[PDB]
């Protein structure tokens, strides 16, 4: 039940390079959003800007963590910067999804659905859906601020940082209010959103092909273009997020179906890993949102006559 | 007649188009036809092919999502107008040999047979903020040089005539637009019976809906609050088939109907634009730019035959709902233009000056001779002017308009010409009906230049009043009482004559698209609002000046294909004095 | 019950520090560059400075509320006296850059016209915030926290072992604190009293003549002149004044009845001086079109 050897100065590691890289991408994105939101004026500029706020606060409070992770496994800071800490980077986490998935219902209704996205109003739409994306990922990711605590010395003075239950769950309910808010975690974590993306780049793939389907040889090439950033996007939302998932699945199912110490050791050794790797998509949601966007790229960097008229003869 | 003539950047290619708009008869559509002057020195050997394509835009600025064009093409034309072989077999109409003598050895006539089941050219709102082309059928007719259809097509060597595919009312009038629902609720005495009647089938653009409603409510549920809704329904079946709703005229009535009572009650609605610009979505019809065009026309599917064509198939509907303390029905009317007699002029006629130089000021004529009266204008008008007859002190009436056109009722002793700027009345037999003095107006601009006046010596209507004189530099207003016009299809041209001199505009109201615009010389002053409860024109009055003192008219003329002023007022005489 | 009532004090600084800066960030980010001049340049990084100011106070809140104990960890203590020594410092230098340009623009350019191009105006920010943070840099290096009693009351006491000499650390301690109060107040202050000085020179040379305006005029210019002396004077001018009266007791053998007074005030003023930066966007919205 002890963690591997090398992670206790390797996942630091990991975790503050995540930090630089996701700084440097997600204050930059930000800048730039702020600085061409006239220009732009897209019902996806305020996604795109949520996702930037998202990430950057994801990774803003991870190098106290990387810290505490040197420190094998010990809080520094104050208790009420483990709730602060903790509260962020959850509410980035289903925010980074949320967004994800908000542009992916925007993009669905310019591509799939062009009419209802011209007549409607793609401003005031947006605004309204980005605030109830924020305020419903606050309102999710409460809980965390009371659940974790700082505490569990265990006779060796390490004042750990951790997801506290005692305080909601009896000693007979830690198991079960434990296992219900980990189970709205994940499903409101990517159960819906992971689904309504999955529907949502099915119809616009489906979308992209049936239009490029004809009108040139490099339509098709483009439409092969196309296809291949719709099945990267998906697929880096995948690599990034899945493998956290499974092992909060499978941590739980520890408990029941009670997996092999060994199979239940490996799960704790590469579940500071599956973090890296779910930061992994703040890391690069710049590159992924923010490269592909040409209006970022700009802001970081023949006559047809007119009609005449000429009389005739009877 | 006067013929559309566009050129290519380059200028080779210039294609010669008779009208812009297209009239579509239900079971087939007249020929796109024209010509296509083409240079042979230049086309060494290459051809010339037009294009007749109906595009459909759906999402603004295509290529939004970096890739994705987002336009369509509902139906497309070809024909390879050089070299045209016996292959060709197409006769030619009476515009394809009036352009060819009048063009030489660069005569190559196309012709379009667009087939019968097609979408109107109903162009969407393009939106207040929303920005770029508007999502909706359009059609072209382009006339590109190339030697294969996939060949490259060259932006320098395409021409482009945007055209339009609208349907015109039908002579016949169709049934009485009726409907009626009966809906029952908790009570169990009788449901509420509402019948909802419709004047005619087809409503001509912008004149008065007469909405008859009658209902009866014998429980003791009652209604709060009535509402009346002419209601566009665009039912676009591209992709995913689904129709859609945008109010166009609204009415909420605060009338009720207590327990026990039967209601009845003849609303009148009239759709117009001026307060619909915000509503997206909305359709309008066929615009060639950016110009200010009507509600959308209804469409004319084929009679039972419709297959829910793929695009913006228009339809209209006057929803009468009663709410209770939800009762609808539907009428499902035709608002779509007459077939005007002149190809209708989709640019604003008289847009956002020109001095009408009229001569000779005098001239004198016995009886049964032949006389002219010419004019000129400083800047081109394009058979968009006019003629009036002022007899002394008597309103001028309509004679000539578009320069060519002998207004109906009016003897045909006087004829209108045409050459360049010069815009000429000419009379076959000088009767003794003409002690009067002839002026001649141009409305192609704001700026409605009247003739200096021509007198030449033989030797319903609009009520205007509240007029006050020896006012040195008070206010007024005069009112004009229109018996027969609504000004939601009527446009209110004050104009003022000033002793023995020409008509000046005063100020002109559009009610229908909302603009009004004033005279230059009286702008912060004079104020124009008509005012529809009663059909009654307002000319407001501030700060008179001397000059001002002068016999005021009101005017008329058709809010769409505007004519002329055609029915006047007797004339109200201000002077602006102690 | 000092202690208690002091870090009251705090939260209500707090508080209206962040509504007033935050507003007044606000409305200087939404003004366009082309509005934006080298004045609004200035304005806005002070605003920023006082926000930092008020924004790192909190954790000082709660430091006084458990009577000058600090449980909200070690290195935190640390950075919140770094932001608060360099958003006083940032303040100060910019409030006295505020002054010196409009000083230079009034009347300065028509009679010499040896200025930096308010473009440069943004590298003399950066260049002032750089010298903030390297003249910062001492608090934060010797800011290490420990409970220096029995009990676990660890707290961030700048220390001094770096020194490593126990007879040398009342002279570094001194020597650094003189430097960095005569730098916060004297030089920033006697800089823009002068400054202050030549426009009064001016306006009374100037307004000889009587005008219809004239005594309106003259009383708002009253009236903005005393108010822009007494809102650094009230606020900072108590705060070094004690700073140095602590520095130099020891040298003057301060009975202990002023010493032990010298800390009493010290949290007080330290409101005091707090005050002036929640204060500051207030007065500079009133006085704005004046100042133009
Ligand atoms: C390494 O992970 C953490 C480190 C530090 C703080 C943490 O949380 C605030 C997290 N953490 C947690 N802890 S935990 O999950 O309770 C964990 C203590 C324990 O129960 C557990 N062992 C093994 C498995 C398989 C599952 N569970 N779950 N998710 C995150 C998380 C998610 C995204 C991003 C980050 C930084 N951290
Ligand atoms: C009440 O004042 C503090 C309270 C809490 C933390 C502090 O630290 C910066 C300050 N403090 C301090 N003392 S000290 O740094 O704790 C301490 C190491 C030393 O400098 C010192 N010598 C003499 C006296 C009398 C006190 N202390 N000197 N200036 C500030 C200061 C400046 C600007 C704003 C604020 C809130 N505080």
């Amino acid at each position: 039940y002890t963690d591997w050897k090398s992670s206790g100065a390797l996942i630091p590691a990991i975790y503050m390079l995540v930090f630089l890289l996701g700084t440097t991408g997600n204050g930059l994105v930000l800048w730039t959003v702020f600085r061409s939101s006239r220009e732009k004026r897209r019902s996806a500029d305020i996604f795109i800007a949520s996702l930037a706020v998202a990430d950057l606060t994801f990774v803003v409070t991870l190098p106290l963590w990387a810290t505490y992770t040197y420190r094998d496994y010990d809080w520094p800071f104050g208790t009420f910067f483990c709730k602060l800490s903790s509260y962020l980077i959850f509410v980035n986490m289903y925010a980074s999804v949320f967004c994800l998935t908000g542009l992916s219902f925007d993009r669905y209704l310019a591509i799939v659905r062009p009419v209802a996205n011209a007549r409607l109003r793609l401003r005031v739409s947006g605004a309204v859906a980005t605030a109830v994306l924020w305020v419903l990922a606050a309102l999710l990711a409460m809980p965390v601020m009371v659940l974790r605590t700082t505490g569990d010395l265990e006779n060796t003075t390490k004042v750990q940082c951790y997801m506290d239950y005692s305080m909601v769950a009896t000693v007979s309910s830690e198991w079960a209010w434990e296992v219900g808010l980990g189970v709205s975690s994940t499903t409101v974590g990517f159960v819906v959103p992971f689904t309504i993306m999955l529907t949502c780049y099915f119809f616009i793939a489906q979308t992209i092909a049936g239009h490029f389907r004809k009108e040139r040889i490099e339509g098709l090439r483009k439409r092969r273009r196309l296809l291949s950033i719709i099945v990267v996007l998906v697929v880096t939302f995948a690599l990034c997020w899945m493998p956290y998932h499974l092992v909060k699945t499978l941590y739980m199912l520890g408990s029941l179906l009670h997996w092999p110490c060994d199979f239940d050791l490996f799960l704790m050794n590469i579940f500071p890993y599956c973090t890296c790797i779910s930061y992994v998509n703040s890391c690069l949601n710049p590159f992924l949102y923010a490269f592909f966007d040409p209006r970022f790229r700009q802001a970081c960097t023949d006559e047809s006559c007119t009609t005449a008229s000429s009389s005739l003869a009877k | 007649t006067r013929v559309f003539k566009k050129a290519s950047p380059n200028g080779k290619l210039t294609v010669y188009l008779g009208k812009r708009d297209f009239v579509d008869h239900i079971d087939l559509v007249e020929p796109v036809d024209g010509v296509v002057l083409v240079d042979p020195e230049y086309l060494k050997e290459r051809r010339v092919y037009v294009t007749l394509t109906a595009a459909f835009r759906y999402g603004r600025e295509d290529l939004d999502v970096l890739g994705l064009t987002f336009r369509k093409d509902l139906f497309v034309a070809n024909v390879q107008s050089f070299p045209p072989a016996p292959e060709d077999k197409k006769p030619l109409t009476r515009l394809q040999e009036r352009l060819i003598k009048k063009l030489g050895e660069h005569a190559y006539p196309f012709t379009f047979e667009i087939p019968p089941n097609l979408p109107s050219s109903v162009t969407l709102q393009p939106g207040p903020e929303d920005t770029g082309k508007a999502i909706g059928v359009d059609y072209e007719v382009k006339a590109f040089v190339a030697e294969n259809l996939e060949e490259k097509i060259h932006k320098r060597n395409s021409v482009r005539l945007v055209i339009e595919k609208v349907q015109y009312a039908p002579e016949r009038p169709g049934p009485q637009p009726t409907a009626e629902t009966t809906r029952q609720f908790l009570m169990s005495d009788k449901p509420l019976h509402l019948e909802a009647s419709l004047d005619k089938e087809i409503y001509y653009h912008g004149e008065p809906i007469s909405v008859n409603v009658h209902v009866t409510n014998n429980t003791n549920k009652t209604v709060k609050k009535i509402k009346i809704s002419v209601r566009q329904y665009a039912d676009i079946v591209l992709f995913n088939t689904a129709q859609y709703k945008v109010p166009v005229a609204m009415e909420e009535a605060d009338d009720t109907v207590a327990p026990s009572s039967t209601f009845s009650k003849v609303y009148t609605l009239t759709p117009f634009l001026a307060n619909n610009r915000e509503k997206r979505g909305l359709a309008l019809d066929g615009k060639l730019k950016h110009e200010d065009t009507n509600l959308a026309s209804s469409t004319l599917l084929r009679e039972g035959a419709n297959r829910e064509i793929l695009g913006i198939i228009v339809s209209y509907k006057v929803k009468v709902k009663l709410v209770v303390s939800d009762v609808a029905v539907e009428l499902p009317f035709t608002l779509m233009h007459p077939k005007p007699k002149e190809e209708p002029p989709h640019r604003e006629v008289p847009e956002h000056d020109i001095q009408m130089t009229q001569s000779p000021s005098s001239l004198s004529a016995s009886v049964g001779d032949r006389v002219t009266i010419t004019c000129r204008a400083s800047q081109s008008v394009s058979s968009a002017v006019a003629w009036y007859q002022q007899k002394p002190g008597k309103a001028p009436k309509l004679l000539i308009y578009s320069a060519s056109s002998l207004y109906s009722g009016v003897p045909s002793r006087f004829s209108g010409s045409r050459s360049g700027t010069d815009f000429t009345l000419t009379i076959s037999s000088l009767q003794p009906e003409d002690f009067a003095t002839y002026y001649c107006q141009q409305y192609k601009y704001v700026p409605v230049t009247f003739g200096q006046g021509t007198k030449v010596e033989i030797k319903v209507q609009l009520v205007e009043s509240g007029g006050g004189l020896v006012q040195p530099g008070g206010s007024l207003r005069l009112s004009c009482a229109a018996s027969g016009f609504n000004v939601y299809s009527s446009s209110i041209h004050w104009v003022r004559q000033a002793p023995g001199k020409g008509l000046e505009w005063v100020a002109s109201i559009s009610s229908y698209y909302g603009y009004t615009y004033y005279a230059d010389s009286v702008k912060g002053r004079f104020t124009i609002s008509a005012d529809t409860s009663k059909n009654t024109a307002y000319l407001q009055m501030n700060s008179l000046r001397a000059e001002d003192t002068a016999v005021y008219y009101c005017a008329r003329s058709r809010q769409f294909w505007y004519s002329g002023l055609d029915y006047w007022g007797q004339g109200t005489l201000v002077t602006v004095s102690s």
